[PDB]
């Protein structure tokens, strides 16, 4: 008895309904592309299942540097 | 007499039972 | 000297500054747009 | 000495008592083997 | 209540009670110092964390 | 007011979350994460 | 109604259906973004350059295997924020390098504090004592002692926590094999003070609801109770009598009662609380000095304790190379403690 | 009724995000090494 | 001899125990899952070796 | 009556009884500090600064005397190791005579102010009832501890009429007493200067005169008066907790990472130093060097100071303790006596094999002995069936230089084992584990004991602060909550504003 | 067996034959264990901050109750009016009998769920197994917090009652 209007006056109303069969698929075919897109990836510099390791280096890319591990992990990535 | 220490105070806490049930405050209402 | 340090710390300390700034901004302007009736 | 008058009486009943003695015999309990160590 | 020499002496020092300035009075400049004082524990705090890393600053034992 | 009855919204939403959850547990048996 | 503090106040304090308050303007961007960190890190951001682990769903780990990881041992403590020395504002080095760690764990402890100031705040708009505000001082201790202090005592954030639910479990095993954290009484008293509230939540649940009075006519019974009634929904009475029967003593006094279920948990959680800063310095209940001086002069000599301290020592051998990558560990197979066959 | 209240802002702040997330773990269920 | 190895395990405080250490240990391995009263034994010498006591309990 | 967690409360309305309670608190702190002083003076043993130093021997209160400038014994030793000195009266002993005087003539005035509490200058001389006037009372308190900051950085820590403060080299070698000028620069914000701990007490004192000084002449804004409850004592309580806890904390962490105010000489070295081999650096540092000018490999390692290879032993690591590991350092590895000297292990090849270290972490570690790339070369095998890398394949002896076995050559492999496993623990020593009936097993020093206790009681003076904040802001609900409450006031929309009576709806 | 260390022992090993932690069982008792602490501390604390004033300063409010009075002895509704507004109106319970009801069933149901847990890895189904479930292009293995949890397991695992096994699987 705050003052909004209820929730089950909102979500059984028709026009709830087409803002929304609108706007809940259009989020969530963008969450989807940006996986398919591999967009995920580059934001935030996880590795795609071919970029864990070189061909043969066998060592994991731990960072062992505070100040200078940005560029570790750039030379690493080279 | 660790063992005295170990096997008195278990003794306390079986002696404080029995009168925290029998000697118990009795519920009055 | 600013070291690159420094300049990062004063970013921080302005960044901070406009998120507050800007959080008392808007929730001034809107409590004074919309009163409580007594 | 004029009596003071912020003085007041202290109590501990029954139960508490009872609830105070087996904190600390328990507590006794858990941390003698660590003194004895 | 007793009276004595140096209660007499210190008397007007406690005769005060629940006396206040009217309003927000000074409030606001004390927010200022808080602030500065803020901004004075994150500066300390940084340093000693390596965040803030300042010339001829070197927080260590080595050069301390 | 609503004209859609709240049984409905319920039972849709409800199979929607059933969906979802299900094709997760299916991708826990194939691609990454299936071990294979 | 005044100036335009009050009236900030005014709406700040408005009946809505999520209270805001002074509090909230802390609380609420520090909640959303601890919680929002965890589920951007879980689902898209790894832990290969920190710990050379995968963490996220992205990489194909599950709801149980994901975590947002701490940052490199290398990284010590850095508060590692975005626009420091060590991403130089570059959004993804600083996920790369945990800054998502160090971002939940601060806003979080941030949030935390937000959330008590509103427990103390409703309760003085509402009248009510603010006991609830106190009780939540136990979640604060543990949160701050286990993600801060331990961490802050020990070589770096890598030793944190990570927010994960493997990774939970990880944390527990380390603490088990390395600091032997089942023998220290700090957490037994923990350990009793949870258990203890789990018991006195279900007893005292159980035994309201079976010593109802009829209050109505129905065999479904919650309908016959009414807030703004006056009397009790329970006999008390009854009640002491079947416990003071069955168990030899009962509650009498309701107050005391729910006081005391205040007291339980909430003392519990603080003396674990108390172990780990202890852990922080590595200053364990490791040990029984009587035990090793016996065991090690006499070889028929073996108990439970004995037992233990063998199985950590397996835990530290088996476990630490993997755990700790930056000690770049290699121990060769005839080094491994093992008993016979395994 | 009002629309655009504190509450819808909390609704859409929590919504918006786990519709935008569940897509992008949905696309992840086809994604092979 | 709670794994039936001739290996016993000392459980009591008199044994050199403590309330932390100290223990009514399982019965014997080589026992299983047989049951165990202090009647099947030869002696209480016997009994208490095999963890006789831990059956009753 | 009170319950027995309230028996104090019978102070809250009686300014002289209060004052009494706090002389005798304050009797009972100054006579612990000269009783723990006498303790420890009948306790240590002053004959070596070197390898017995007194964070070695379980000395809490000796360090912070030595911090402040006392060194010295009246029996004529002093902390660095001199003799035939005369400390004037402010010797260890002067000082805990001086706390035993102080503790005795706080506890006759606490009697005093018990027996004669009703004194009218407790009295509010408007009304008759027993009232202190806490804002004045704060900018009184604020200006006297402004001035003796002050006083202390301007003339104790200069030297100017002072004896100065603890202060070293980076390695802890040479540390005492010295006078210190202020760093009025940047670097004065450098917790491993000590000018900045100088300049810190010179700059704040000054502060604290001023703010004094607007506290004694400046009254609380109403708003601020009413809303932090200044007419309620218990309102100074609940902040003065919150002050303490934050001032624990820290005192906690530059104990624990090391500061010019925790100097490894009187706490002990850090556990950090171990994670980052400081020392071990250091000292191979300076054999490269001797090294490089034509020394011997014997005239290099004897060059090492005993002093050095000691801080680079984890036996003085403060992270390798336990909480119920109780006394000195001494008590568990023993009283040092000497330098073993450095262990060079070798292989059949003769190839240089190094031990490797056990990190604090651990409270056993195997022996792994690997060349200088790293690479696996011996070990001391578990299982032994399917051994590679025993000592015995692999024909592993060790050579001693500098110290007690400086120029020896061992080759029997259970001897070589054995110093393998010191070797783990860092450079070697010999101890006297007689004495004390050491028991081998590794204790924390002063430095670990006082981060742990300062660390604890910040956490559990955050619930006190908690706690008194609580009672302070709800104090007309203490008893509970109002009988006759409105149900329109926990309703919800009966009122616009929670719990605001004039915005009903 | 019957003793604290030995109650350790018991969890260590369980842990390293049925991997309990990963189970879901095992989840479902913590939950209902830290839940149970959680909703005590928490009707312990919404009681008490709502007892009616019945005493003064000086005496324990627990003296504001009597023994068998017939009037409850705090507010409900305003004990619900703090706590609706706390999170919201409807994740607060105004019926003492519903909230008694959920006291009740919390921990009761997830230590039931603990018990079966134990009951059915007696049987050897255990918890979820995800040792190198991630594998990158090549067929690397990429470790996860499961393959740590898996190395410490292991390490309990060989060490266990370390003269007992002469074969090469622990079976029972
Ligand atoms: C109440 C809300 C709140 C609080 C308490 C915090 C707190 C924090 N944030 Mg978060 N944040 C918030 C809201 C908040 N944030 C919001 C709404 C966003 C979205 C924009 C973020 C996004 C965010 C990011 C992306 C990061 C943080 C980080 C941090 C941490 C470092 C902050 C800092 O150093 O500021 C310093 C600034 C202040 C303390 C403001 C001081 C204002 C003073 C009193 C006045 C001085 C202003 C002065 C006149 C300006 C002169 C500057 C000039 C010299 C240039 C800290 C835990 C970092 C972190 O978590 O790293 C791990 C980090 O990387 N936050
Ligand atoms: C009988 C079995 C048992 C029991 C009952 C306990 C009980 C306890 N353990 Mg012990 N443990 C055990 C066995 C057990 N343990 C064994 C065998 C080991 C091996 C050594 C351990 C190893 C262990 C470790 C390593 C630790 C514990 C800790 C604890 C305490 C955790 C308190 C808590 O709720 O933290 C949970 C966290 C909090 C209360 C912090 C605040 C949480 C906020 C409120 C969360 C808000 C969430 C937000 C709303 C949204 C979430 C989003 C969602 C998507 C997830 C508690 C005393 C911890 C401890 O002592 O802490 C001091 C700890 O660090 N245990
Ligand atoms: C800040 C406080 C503090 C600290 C850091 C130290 C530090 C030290 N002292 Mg000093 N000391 C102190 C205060 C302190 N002391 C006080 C107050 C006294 C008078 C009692 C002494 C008298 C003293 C003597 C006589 C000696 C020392 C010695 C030492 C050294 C060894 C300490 C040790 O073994 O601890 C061991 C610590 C523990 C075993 C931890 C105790 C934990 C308690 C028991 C937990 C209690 C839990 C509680 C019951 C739970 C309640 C639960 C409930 C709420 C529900 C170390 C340098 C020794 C030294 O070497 O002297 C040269 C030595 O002989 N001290
Ligand atoms: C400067 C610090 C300080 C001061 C002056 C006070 C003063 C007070 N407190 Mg607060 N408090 C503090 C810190 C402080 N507290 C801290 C750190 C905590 C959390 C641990 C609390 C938690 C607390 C609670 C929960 C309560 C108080 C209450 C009180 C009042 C009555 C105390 C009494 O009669 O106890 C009488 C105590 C005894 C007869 C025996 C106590 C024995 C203790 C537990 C063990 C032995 C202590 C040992 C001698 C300690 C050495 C101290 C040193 C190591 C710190 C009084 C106004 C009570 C109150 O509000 O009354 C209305 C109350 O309920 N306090
Ligand atoms: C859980 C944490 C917590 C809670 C719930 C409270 C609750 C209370 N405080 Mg206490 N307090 C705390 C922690 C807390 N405090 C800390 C850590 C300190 C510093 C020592 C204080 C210092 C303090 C004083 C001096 C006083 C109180 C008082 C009060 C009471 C009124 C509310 C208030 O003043 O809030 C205070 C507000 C906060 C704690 C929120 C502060 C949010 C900060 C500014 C955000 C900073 C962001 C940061 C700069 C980002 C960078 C991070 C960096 C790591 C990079 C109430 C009992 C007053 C009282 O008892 O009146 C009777 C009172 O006089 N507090
Ligand atoms: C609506 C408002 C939401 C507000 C935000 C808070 C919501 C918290 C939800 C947290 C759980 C997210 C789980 C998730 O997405 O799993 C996402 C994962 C995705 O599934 C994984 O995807 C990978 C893709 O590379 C691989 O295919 C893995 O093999 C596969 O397991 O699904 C599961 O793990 C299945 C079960 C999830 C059930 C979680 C139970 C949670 C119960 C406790 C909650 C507290
Ligand atoms: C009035 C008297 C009240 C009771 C006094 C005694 C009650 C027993 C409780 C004392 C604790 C027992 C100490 C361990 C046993 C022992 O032998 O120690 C004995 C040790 C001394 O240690 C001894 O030293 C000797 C040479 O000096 C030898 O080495 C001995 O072998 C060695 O045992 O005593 C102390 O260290 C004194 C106190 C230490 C200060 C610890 C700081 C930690 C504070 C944190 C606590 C916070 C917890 C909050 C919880 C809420
Ligand atoms: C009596 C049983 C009570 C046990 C409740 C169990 C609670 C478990 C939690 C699950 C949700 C509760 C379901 C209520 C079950 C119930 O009683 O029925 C549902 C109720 O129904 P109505 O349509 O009347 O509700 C709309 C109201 O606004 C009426 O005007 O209303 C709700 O929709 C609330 C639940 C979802 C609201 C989500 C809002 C999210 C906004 C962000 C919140 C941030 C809060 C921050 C806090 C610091
Ligand atoms: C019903 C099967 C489910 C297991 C039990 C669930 C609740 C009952 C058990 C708790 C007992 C606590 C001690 C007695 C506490 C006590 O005395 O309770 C009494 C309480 C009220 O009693 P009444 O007499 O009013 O109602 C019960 C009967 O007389 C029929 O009216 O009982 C109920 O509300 C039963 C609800 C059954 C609802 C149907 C099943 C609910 C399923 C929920 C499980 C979800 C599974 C989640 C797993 C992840
Ligand atoms: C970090 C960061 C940030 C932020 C971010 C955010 C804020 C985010 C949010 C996010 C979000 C907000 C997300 C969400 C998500 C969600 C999800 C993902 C969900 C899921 C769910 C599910 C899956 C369900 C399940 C279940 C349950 C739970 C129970 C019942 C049954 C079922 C199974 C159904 C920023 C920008 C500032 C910057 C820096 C960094
Ligand atoms: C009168 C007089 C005098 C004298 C005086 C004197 C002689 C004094 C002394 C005093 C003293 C001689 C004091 C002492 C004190 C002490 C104390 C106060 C202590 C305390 C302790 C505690 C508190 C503890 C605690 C604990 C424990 C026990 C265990 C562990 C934990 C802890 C730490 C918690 C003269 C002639 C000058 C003149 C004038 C008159
Ligand atoms: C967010 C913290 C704000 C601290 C309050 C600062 C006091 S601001 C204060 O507001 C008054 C309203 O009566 C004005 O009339 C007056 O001019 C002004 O001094
Ligand atoms: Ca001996
Ligand atoms: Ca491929
Ligand atoms: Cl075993
Ligand atoms: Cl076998
Ligand atoms: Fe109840
Ligand atoms: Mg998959």
């Amino acid at each position: 008895t705050t003052g909004e209007r209820p929730f089950s006056d909102i979500i059984t109303s028709v026009r709830y309904w087409v803002i929304h069969s609108i706007t809940i698929p259009a989020l969530f075919i963008a969450g989807w592309l940006f996986v398919s897109t591999g967009l995920a990836y580059d934001v935030f510099g996880t590795p795609r299942p071919d970029s864990y390791y070189a061909q043969e280096q066998r060592s994991i890319p731990l960072v062992t540097d505070r100040f200078e591990a940005k560029q570790q992990v750039e030379t690493f990535l080279e | 007499m660790e063992t005295i220490t170990y096997v008195f105070i278990f003794a306390c806490i079986i002696a404080l039972f029995f009168f925290a049930i029998f000697f118990r405050e009795p519920p009055r209402i | 000297t600013i070291t690159p340090s420094l300049k990062g710390f004063f970013i921080g300390l302005l960044s901070g500054a406009v998120v507050l700034g800007l959080t008392f901004a808007v929730l001034i302007a809107i409590s004074q747009i919309d009163k409580v009736q007594r | 000495m004029e009596p003071n008058p912020n003085r007041q009486p202290v109590e501990l009943n029954r139960t508490s008592l009872y609830l105070g003695l087996l904190l600390i015999l328990v507590l006794a309990l858990l941390f003698s083997s660590y003194f004895f160590n | 209540a007793r009276r004595t020499w140096l209660g007499d002496i210190l008397r007007p020092l406690n005769s005060e009670y629940g006396k206040v300035a009217p309003g927000w009075g000074t409030t606001p400049l004390m927010a200022v110092f808080m602030g500065l004082f803020l901004v004075f524990l994150l500066i300390i705090l940084e340093i000693y964390n390596s965040t803030l890393i300042l010339d001829g600053v070197n927080v260590s034992w080595k050069a301390l | 007011g609503g004209r859609i009855p709240l049984w409905i919204v319920a039972t849709v939403a409800g199979m929607g979350v059933i969906v979802i959850v299900g094709l997760f547990f299916y991708g826990a048996y194939a691609g990454l994460g299936s071990s294979l | 109604e005044r100036g335009w503090f009050d009236i900030l106040d005014d709406w700040l304090k408005r009946d809505r259906f999520v209270f805001v308050g002074w509090s909230g303007i802390l609380l609420f961007p520090c909640a959303y973004l601890a919680l929002g960190g965890w589920l951007t890190g879980t689902t898209f951001v790894t832990s290969w350059y920190t710990h050379g682990l995968a963490s996220s769903y992205l990489e194909g780990c599950n709801f149980l295997t994901v975590a947002v990881s701490t940052p490199a041992n290398s990284m010590g403590h850095s508060l590692l924020l975005l626009w420091g020395p060590e991403a130089q504002g570059d959004f993804t080095r600083w996920c790369q390098l945990g800054g998502l760690w160090t971002f939940i764990a601060l806003h979080g402890a941030f949030g935390l504090i937000g959330f008590m100031l509103r427990q103390f705040e409703i309760a003085r708009l509402v009248g009510v004592r603010p006991y609830n505000a106190i009780a939540f001082s136990a979640p604060i201790a543990v949160f701050v002692s286990v993600f801060l202090i331990y961490p802050l005592g020990q070589s770096s954030w890598f030793f944190a926590p990570s927010f994960g639910v493997a990774a939970i479990f990880r944390f527990l095993l380390f603490f088990q094999g390395f600091h032997n954290w089942t023998l220290n009484p700090f957490h037994m008293m923990g350990v009793a003070g949870v258990l203890g509230g789990a018991l006195l939540c279900a007893i005292h649940g159980a035994t309201v609801e079976n010593t109802l009075f009829q209050d109505g006519e129905g065999a479904s019974t919650f309908r016959a109770f009414n807030p703004t009634q006056a009397e009790e929904t329970y006999s008390m009475v009854t009640a002491n009598r079947f416990w003071s029967q069955i168990f030899g003593i009962a509650f009498s006094n309701k107050r005391w009662l729910h006081f005391f279920m205040l007291f339980v948990p909430v003392t519990g959680l603080w003396m674990s609380a108390i172990g780990v800063v202890g852990l922080a310095l590595n200053l364990r209940s490791y040990d029984f000095i009587s035990q090793e001086i016996r065991a090690a002069e006499d070889p028929e000599f073996e108990t439970f304790y004995t037992k233990n301290l063998l199985l950590n020592e397996g835990i530290r051998a088996w476990m630490a190379p993997q755990d700790q990558p930056h000690e770049n560990f290699v121990f060769p197979e005839e080094v491994l403690p093992r008993g016979n066959a395994l | 009724y009002p629309i655009f209240t504190v509450r819808w802002v909390a609704v859409h702040t929590l919504a918006v995000p786990t519709i935008f997330f569940l897509g992008a773990i949905a696309a992840m269920q086809f994604i092979q090494r | 001899d709670i794994d039936g190895i001739r290996e016993p395990v000392s459980g009591s405080l008199l044994y050199g125990n403590n309330i932390i250490t100290g223990a009514v240990v399982p019965s014997s391995n080589a026992i299983g899952l047989h049951f165990y009263p202090i009647w099947e034994a030869a002696s209480l010498d016997e009994w208490l070796y095999n963890g006789g006591p831990y059956q009753l309990i | 009556g009170l319950p027995w967690y309230r028996v104090h409360t019978v102070l809250i309305n009686d300014p002289g009884r209060l004052i009494a309670a706090h002389l005798m608190h304050t009797a009972l702190v100054a006579g612990w500090a000269g009783s723990m002083a006498l303790y420890e003076l009948a306790t240590f043993d002053p004959s070596d600064p070197v390898l017995n130093p007194m964070w070695r021997q379980g000395m809490f209160v000796l360090p912070f005397m030595a911090r402040l400038g006392v060194t010295g014994s009246w029996s004529g030793w002093s902390i660095t190791g001199e003799t035939g000195i005369d400390p004037g009266f402010w010797s260890f002993e002067g000082v805990a005579l001086a706390h035993i005087v102080l503790s005795g003539l706080l506890f006759l005035a606490a009697c005093w102010h018990w027996v004669y509490w009703d004194l009218e200058l407790f009295r509010d001389p408007r009304t008759g009832e027993p009232a202190l006037d806490l804002p004045k009372m704060f900018g009184i308190h604020l200006f006297l501890a402004g001035l003796l900051c002050f006083g202390f950085g301007a003339f104790h820590l200069t030297g100017l009429f002072g004896p100065g403060m603890w202060v070293s080299d980076p390695y802890g070698l040479t540390g005492s007493v010295q006078p210190v000028a202020p760093e009025w620069g940047p670097d004065g914000f450098n917790p491993y200067n000590p000018g900045g701990v100088v300049a810190h007490h010179i700059a704040a004192g000054i502060v604290g005169i001023i703010a004094g000084l607007f506290h004694i002449l400046v009254r609380p804004p109403q708003r601020l008066y009413k809303a932090l409850r200044m007419g309620n004592i218990e309102t100074v309580l609940s902040s003065s907790i919150a002050a303490v806890f934050f001032a624990a904390f820290v005192v906690a962490g530059t104990m624990w990472y090391g500061s010019a105010t925790t100097p490894i000489e009187l706490f002990g070295p850090t556990r950090y130093q171990w994670d980052s081999s400081y020392f071990q650096q250091e000292i191979n540092r300076r054999v490269q060097a001797s090294l490089a000018s034509g020394a011997t490999l014997e005239e290099a390692w004897s060059a090492i100071p005993e002093k050095l290879a000691f801080y680079d032993y984890i036996g003085n690591n403060p992270a390798k303790g336990g909480l119920f590991r109780t006394g000195p350092m001494n008590k568990g590895d023993g009283i040092a006596q000497a330098w073993k000297g450095h262990a060079v292990f070798r292989n059949k090849e003769g190839e240089e094999l190094f031990v490797r270290r056990m990190p604090a972490f651990f409270e056993s570690f195997p022996v792994i002995l690997t060349d200088k790339n790293g690479v696996v070369k011996a070990d001391i095998p578990f299982r032994r069936a399917e051994s590679k890398y025993s000592f015995e394949q692999q024909g592993v002896t060790v050579s001693f230089y500098g110290g007690e076995l400086n120029g020896q050559t061992f080759t029997d492999p259970p001897t070589v084992k054995s110093y393998a496993r010191k070797a783990i623990f860092g450079e070697i020593f010999e101890f006297d584990t007689e004495t004390l009936n050491s028991d081998g097993i590794f204790r924390t020093s002063p430095r670990g004991w006082f981060t742990f206790a300062h660390a604890v009681f910040a956490l559990l003076f955050f619930f006190g602060h908690i706690w008194h904040g609580a009672r302070t802001l709800f104090r007309d609900v203490f008893s509970g909550i109002d009988p006759e409450l409105s149900p329109e006031q926990v309703e919800w929309g009966f009122y616009q504003k929670v719990g605001d009576v004039t915005t009903r709806k | 067996p019957l003793g604290i260390s030995g109650t350790f022992n018991f969890m260590i090993v369980f842990q390293a034959e049925h991997n309990i932690l990963m189970h879901p069982f095992h989840q479902l008792g913590v939950a209902g264990v830290f839940g149970g602490a959680l909703f005590c501390a928490m009707h312990g604390s919404l009681v008490t901050s709502s007892l009616i004033r019945e005493t003064t300063e000086t005496e324990s409010a627990n003296y504001g109750y009597k023994f068998g009075q017939e009037e409850e002895t705090y507010n409900i509704v305003a004990a619900h009016g703090y706590f609706g507004r706390l999170i919201f109106q409807y994740a607060s319970f105004n019926n003492s009998r519903s909230l008694h009801f959920f006291l009740a069933a919390w921990p009761v149901v997830g230590v039931w769920f603990a018990a079966l847990g134990i009951s059915t890895m007696a049987f050897n189904l255990n918890g979820f197994n995800f040792n190198h479930s991630v594998i990158d292009a090549k067929g690397n293995v990429i470790n996860t917090w499961a393959d740590i949890i898996n190395r410490a397991n292991l390490g309990m695992e060989v060490m266990h009652e370390r003269n007992a096994h002469n074969f090469p699987l622990d079976l029972a």
